[PDB]
């Protein structure tokens, strides 16, 4: 009845892009859960959602509400979900096989911060460094490099991952925009994102 | 999106066997051959039920537990855009899908026998290409290939309560099955059932989409009436298990008259020899000489098939594509054209000319006199078709070689030359050709009521009803 | 496996019955035994089951038209598919005349046996006709017991008298000729009428004879012997009606006059000559089939609502009232 129901039923079955003016917090997490579980009560197909953090505290107590889930839904962090899901299953479609399937990250000992000798280090020492600029990112930009050259990789991640969910988009870099746009212009994902009112 | 070949070597009756497929397969053949093989070697690759249970011994070629199971399943995956099953088969796979051979897809089995604990065990794999297999992956009784495909498998108061679990198993594949794709193993539907409700099912199994992918094992014709673009498997029963496969299309030319070759074809897959006659009064004549010779001439494989108006080359390439023997007897006519007067095209020649893999051959023009018609203008017709028969004489010897008879006027010339001194005896006419083919349905059945025993054997043994001959299977070598 | 454990069965059950039962009177009851079969195994278990004399006493419940392709002095029962259960039963015999055509009778009513209203057409061409009308108009006529049966050169009683005894609807659709006799010129037999009045109970009729000039023949002895079909028709006219009464069609001259009758000018347009109703009877198997090639709708609902075509709506089972 009245305006209240006409309001939840104007921001509960929406179905496109969404951008909510809201602050950092104040109970943004239980809107957060109730939008995904909604997404999950309203989906009767295979399609997937995905879950971006940047903590592991915010991911093990996102995965405490929600609990068990079967649908093949991703909840973590953004090296996690790029290391995962596009790094890993596709480096040795998109750049050949002596490239090695399996590494770890140890930014401790490389502070290299060039793209060429990134990749001769990946290709002769196999460990990736860091960049003297604190404002880089050499794994999406290997992601996106792949996404470009793979064409595997679109079709996986069209035919599965259907909405990407954003937390705290305040402190990112313009690779990952980038990264993001790549996905929302050509390959038909809805974006998801939180932000700030003014700096913080 | 849609199947394209499986291979299965060293399960239980086939030792090294490929099989091309598609959506909507229909297999046949004999008893004891292995056509529940065939879809427990599809039940043991995509349904859960049966392989968690493992292999015995008797699942193995010959008792032998020494060679590899192998079963592989190859997928076509053409059409990635408009198609959703392509997108519910490529959101599992995620890893061993090669841009350069994104047009293919393979899922594999493997079992090799143990021998101290008594057990196959078995291994399933994908890939894109043949080498480089790896392993589908799972956590404890579940893996990725259960995420895509959905198994059921259909094996029957009666008959109504049937055809209530048929709606019952298409309701729950309706509701509960959106996000999977769905393969129905159907093993012998005729079971209880009438035969208007075979009918039914075949209009409904061949008609409408909501079967996309079956295999179907059946013995009954009646359930093939309404049978297009479908993909028919036949098992041989010979001494090596042959599985051959047809792509069966009804032409947009034959689609007025599709009734009557999907019966007429439906009752005929289920030979071993078939003969491809004109008419009722070839089916007269040839089973009263059939029911005198050899009796039982339908119980060891053989049959009848009266085509009409058509043109063999469908009949033709579907008994061939399954490996079924095909005899053709027919006679050459000279067929008149519409709006000119004259000019006749030589019909029973360009029919087994376009068999043959020919082109259709001129319009022959012959002119008579205007008074001269009745019987005088069916002898100039008749020494016409002796002429033609005679100038192309080294294509007739071609149909000869390839099982094609084809008569120098008529069959009821080559019957005077069987038994026309008997036909001189029961017609008591100076023609008895020609009051044969005055009435020829109420004539025939006047002529068979009256031969006898030798008589039939003067049909049987002539050199120009080789027909018979071909169609028993009595050889002198 | 299957199938040749059933027929070991069989056997093994004969063995007991010859062997054991020497003392006994042996009733068979058979229920199904088509089921999981093939169908060389059923023509072969039907000639075990009508021909051999192991098996004098049986009941048979089967749903196989091609398990009764051999059948001979045997009762044909019949369970009636309508609001109170009805059996019907009938004595099931071939007679000596009919004993060199038995194997495509048997056959052909084989089939028939299993469906509730039967059309018996005359060949093939009929049939194409009729294949082609009855799938642009009612195309699930066979899913509701509706049946085409070709019956050739045969006088309608035994299709008639075994249909009729079990409560199954036949209709004929016929035409009258004229055939010449063996050894006579000049005098025609009347076969279609002589047909039809054996069916409703009647003798044969006399030999009419009809006298032509010899030079006058080719098309216009045909329109002599069509006028002649037509005062045949017109003089026996409370003999047509009384056959109209009991569900036989009789045509006045052919299926093609009374085709002609409903769609001439389709067929003046398809074959473009002045006389269509020749040019199909010069060759009836390749004509017809390049007639329903031309066809569409609104051809097949003019075939299908005509007043010379009510045996298919006899057929369909369609009624005003
Ligand atoms: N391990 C095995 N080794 C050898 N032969 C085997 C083995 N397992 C099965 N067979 C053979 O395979 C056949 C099994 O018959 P199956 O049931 O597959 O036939 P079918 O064509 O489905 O029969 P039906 O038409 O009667 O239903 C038999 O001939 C059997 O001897
Ligand atoms: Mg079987
Ligand atoms: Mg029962």
């Amino acid at each position: 009845m009245i305006e209240d129901e006409m309001s939840r039923e104007q921001i509960i079955k929406d179905g496109g892009n969404i951008l909510v003016t809201a602050g950092a917090g104040s109970g943004k997490t239980t809107i957060l859960v109730s939008k995904i579980e909604a997404d999950l009560k309203e989906n009767k197909t295979h399609y997937s959602i995905a879950a971006v953090t940047f903590t592991n505290k915010a991911a093990k107590e996102i995965e405490g509400r929600l609990g068990y889930s079967s649908r093949g839904n991703f909840i973590g962090t953004n090296d996690g979900f790029v290391e995962s899901e596009i790094i890993r299953p596709f480096i040795k479609d998109a750049f050949g096989n002596d490239y090695p399937d399996n590494f770890t990250a140890e930014y401790f000992d490389n502070q290299f911060a060039s793209y060429d000798k990134g990749l001769q280090v990946l290709k002769y020492q196999n460990i990736l460094g860091t960049y003297s600029n604190p404002k880089k990112n050499f794994k999406f930009q290997l992601a996106l490099d792949i996404l470009k050259k793979s064409l595997v990789a679109r079709q996986y991640i069209f035919s599965k991952y259907f909405k990407i969910f954003i937390d705290e988009y305040q402190d990112s870099d313009k690779d990952m925009h980038n990264l993001f746009m790549y996905l929302k212009d050509q390959l038909k994902i809805k974006l998801f994102i939180v932000g700030d009112p003014k700096q913080s | 999106m849609k199947f394209s070949n499986i291979t299965i070597k060293n399960f239980r009756n086939f030792e090294k066997v490929n099989i091309n497929l598609d959506n909507k397969n229909v297999i046949f053949g004999m008893n004891d051959i292995g056509k529940t093989n065939f879809l427990y070697a599809l039940r043991f690759l995509l349904d859960k039920e049966i392989r968690k249970f493992g292999f015995n011994k008797s699942d193995y070629h010959k008792h032998d537990t020494s060679k590899k199971i192998e079963i592989i399943l190859t997928l076509d995956l053409s059409n990635y855009e408009k198609d959703e099953d392509t997108k519910k088969l490529i959101s599992v796979v995620k890893g061993a899908r090669t841009s350069a051979n994104a047009d293919v897809f393979y899922i594999a089995l493997e079992s090799k026998y143990d021998d101290k604990e008594l057990y196959g065990n078995i291994i399933l794999k994908w890939g894109s290409e043949l080498d480089n297999l790896i392993d589908i992956p799972g956590r404890g009784n579940i893996n990725a290939l259960d995420n895509v495909f959905k198994v059921i498998y259909i094996n029957p108061g009666d008959g109504r309560r049937k055809m209530l679990s048929y709606s019952i198993y298409n309701y729950l594949a309706k509701k509960k099955y959106e996000d999977k794709i769905v393969i129905y193993l159907i093993e012998e539907p005729e079971i209880s059932l009438h035969r208007s409700m075979q009918i039914a099912l075949s209009k409904q199994l061949f008609e409408q989409s909501t079967y996309k992918y079956f295999f179907l094992s059946t013995h009954s014709p009646e359930l093939l009436y309404e049978m297009d673009n479908t993909r028919l498997i036949r098992v041989h029963s010979t001494e090596k298990v042959v599985c051959s496969s047809h792509m069966y299309n009804v032409e947009e030319a034959y689609g007025s008259v599709k009734k009557k070759l999907n019966k007429a074809l439906s009752s005929a897959l289920f030979a071993e020899r078939v003969l491809l006659i004109e008419g009722p009064s070839e089916k007269i004549l040839f089973e009263k000489v059939l029911d005198e010779v050899e009796p039982e001439y339908e119980l060891n494989g053989g049959f009848l098939l009266e085509v009409g108006g058509t043109y063999f080359n469908h009949y033709v390439c579907t008994l061939n594509d399954l490996g079924i023997t095909h005899i053709i007897k027919t006679d050459n006519d000279l067929k008149s054209k519409k709006g000119k007067k004259g000019v006749y095209e030589l019909l029973g020649l360009n029919r087994c000319l376009n068999l043959l893999g020919r082109e259709n051959l001129d319009e022959i023009t012959i002119d008579i006199p205007e008074d001269i018609k009745g019987k005088k203008k069916k002898e100039r017709l008749n020494e016409r078709k002796k002429e033609i028969f005679k100038q192309y004489k080294n294509e007739v010897g071609e149909f000869l070689g390839e099982r094609i008879y084809l008569s120098e006027i008529d069959l009821e010339n080559d019957l005077y030359s069987a038994i026309g001194e008997s036909m001189k005896r029961i017609f008591e006419n100076e023609d008895p050709v020609h009051y044969l083919q005055k009435s020829k349905l109420f004539n025939m059945v006047e002529l068979v009521n009256n031969l006898s025993t030798k008589d039939c054997f003067d049909v049987f043994e002539h050199e120009k009803f080789a027909c018979l001959k071909e169609l028993v299977g009595s050889d002198r070598g």
